[PDB]
RNA sequence: GCUUGAGUCUCGUAGAGGGGGGUAGAAUUCCAGGUGUAGCGGUGAAAUGCGUAGAGAUCUGGAGGAAUACCGGUGGCGAAGGCGGCCCCCUGGACGAAGACUGACGCUCAGGUGCGAAAGCGUGGGGAGCAAACAGGAUUAGAUACCCUGGUAGUCCACGCCGUAAACGAUGUCGACUUGGAGGUUGUGCCCUUGAGGCGUGGCUUCCGGAGCUAACGCGUUAAGUCGACCGCCUGGGGAGUACGGCCGCAAGGUUAAAACUCAAAUGAAUUGACGGGGGCCCGCACAAGCGGUGGAGCAUGUGGUUUAAUUCGAUGCAACGCG
């Protein structure tokens, strides 16, 4: 806010394997508060994205990631007069949260079958990094290297 | 006005413009002359430093600091 | 094309444009680009983003010509003077000096 | 505070550009009186001299020529 | 007759003091020449205007023109207005040390005389950049204004006219006395220059404050304190610094300067609320990021308005509209 210097609230583990992260791609799928209905969809979607890679659940997860990592965002910072949008650098916590939401909200569009079917099918278009999220962080890094004098 | 900054430098570090040149006697003259109001900006500025000089004289106080 | 070993580039920052203009020793030049035609049509004109663009269109279309190295000849008021050098920088150019060839006035009066 | 000319008896003449030179900076133009001391009326002799030697080429107006 | 008033001479000091004559440095403009390209110009944004004839711009050469960024300082000079490279000539005024001379020649001034910011007027010239008036383009319900692009008088030299300014430290000129501090500037005496210092005496000037004064703010040893000499102005506001008359001026106009009529107010610095498209600091999902809605469709409810003989009454900008 404007004072207060409040940090990040320590959510719990997942109840599979230990991992914060992909508990946070669980947070972050979550429509009407429905909690158990993601976990079971990012389940499914994790052994059915295992089973087609040959990786494991937390290394085939890892990179998926990488290739929807931004390295750079642009937000408005206007010093005095005109308003024109600055590149920087973006924190890691919100980062990776950003990433996940980006293949969150590529997810909820291109409708196959099922909400697990395309959870797996945009991770493994994110394998090899040609499907809509490494759209979406392309074009936040078109956003980038060209708006990029203004520092 | 002129450096040459010899060949390992990669950088401008023009700093002798700023101080003599580049910037004070640059963007006055642009416009307006006034022909009175440097005399009245000159009035206000040794007004101004010499009540900071004189108030700098009286800053020695508690201050409770 | 001639083959000239280097050059003089004449750079014209103002609160109108922003020129980087290259010639020879002896004066007369080889190639040049404006900051209007480089983009920005309007009120990004005044920007030293567009002298940079004006000296990164002025390094190009003078290879024909072959120049190392050159002499920087700054002229005139402006936001500029100072970025667009840069430019010269980063385009693969040595900068051997940084000048300014003229006077003020010699007996003359400014308006507003 | 520490003029040559205050103790400085034989007023500052515009033959010797050696001492001459070291009252005008790179670009040619006079250091102030707010910096190296010389009192006013020393100072006014000193700014007539630089003039005098710099109409007669002795000191540069500028390094602009 | 005398000298402490005033004045003159001797030795010097500082100054943008004035007048005349010349020489020179941090860049928009015009012309010519080589170059080479797609737009230039401003604003919150936009256009007029300039441009493929090749613009704004690139270097060189030339042309003229009224003027001094740095030094530069509530720093200095001049009675005031005002005056700011430098060089040459003329010339005034101010101040300091030891003296020498006249002996009240001294202060103020109605009338009168001279100087007098800028704007303007007349003649002979210059005209580069701006710039009233004027044109075009933007904003606005309207804009003949604030904004922009051009542009004439003028801003400018020689000689006159006009004599007006918020010509204001709003404080008339001269003399005397009155605690003080911090300074700036300019001389001089003395001390060991024994080391960029120390102790005093004169002029001008800035700020703060003692007594005192003032309606207050504030002035405060250059007083608005206490006095003495003289000149000018006022008896409420509007009318009105207007009209008539006299004088000056080529004109614009300026000086002097009423009356009739209306009102019981006008005004004066200062304090407290309000406000500033005034700042500094702080706060609230107030703004930034994000989520879900309204306004696009249909149903429940209320209001405005219409009709009726009634469509009971109140609330009716946030602070009324699923309210009573």
């Amino acid at each position: 806010p404007r004072r207060r210097v409040i940090g990040q609230r320590k959510i719990l583990p997942d109840p599979k394997f230990g991992s914060e992260l992909l508990a946070k791609f669980v947070n972050i799928l979550m429509v009407d508060g429905k909690k158990s209905t993601a976990e079971s969809i990012v389940y499914s979607a994790l052994e059915t994205l295992a089973q087609r890679s040959g990786k494991s659940e937390l290394e085939a997860f890892e990179v998926a990631l990488e290739n929807v990592r931004p390295t750079v965002e642009v937000k408005s910072r206007r010093v005095g007069g005109s308003t024109y949008q600055v590149p920087v650098e973006v924190r890691p916590v919100r980062r990776n949260a950003l990433a996940m939401r980006w293949i969150v909200e590529a997810a909820r569009k291109r409708g196959d079958k099922s909400m697990a079917l395309r959870l797996a099918n945009e991770l493994s278009d994110a394998a090899e990094n040609k499907g809509t999220a490494v759209k979406k962080r392309e074009d936040v890094h078109r956003m980038a290297e060209a708006n990029k004098a203004f520092a | 006005i002129k450096v040459r900054e010899n060949e390992p430098f990669d950088v401008a570090l023009r700093r002798f413009k700023r101080s003599c040149e580049k910037a004070g006697v640059l963007a006055e003259v642009r416009r307006r002359e006034f022909y009175e109001k440097p005399t009245t900006e000159r009035k206000r500025a040794k007004a101004s430093a010499v009540k900071r000089h004189a108030k700098k004289l009286a800053r020695e106080n508690a201050r409770r600091t | 094309r001639k083959q000239v070993s280097d050059g003089v580039a004449h750079i014209h920052a103002s609160f109108n444009n922003t020129i980087v203009t290259i010639t020879d020793r002896q004066g007369n030049a080889l190639g040049w680009a404006t900051a209007g035609g480089s983009g920005f049509r309007g009120s990004r004109k005044s920007t030293p983003f567009a002298a940079q663009v004006a000296a990164e269109r002025c390094a190009d279309a003078v290879k024909e010509y072959g120049i190392k190295n050159l002499e920087v000849m700054v002229k005139g008021p402006g936001p500029g003077r100072e970025s667009t050098i840069r430019a010269l920088n980063a385009a693969g150019f040595r900068i051997t000096n940084i000048t300014d060839v003229t006077p003020i006035p010699h007996n003359g009066c400014r308006p507003p | 505070f520490c003029r040559f000319t205050a103790e400085g008896v034989q007023e500052i003449d515009y033959k010797d550009i050696a001492t001459l030179k070291n009252y005008i900076t790179e670009s040619g133009k006079i250091v102030p009186s707010r910096i190296t001391g010389t009192r006013a009326k020393y100072q006014r002799q000193l700014a007539r001299a630089i003039k005098r030697a710099r109409y007669l080429s002795l000191l540069p107006y500028t390094d602009r020529h």
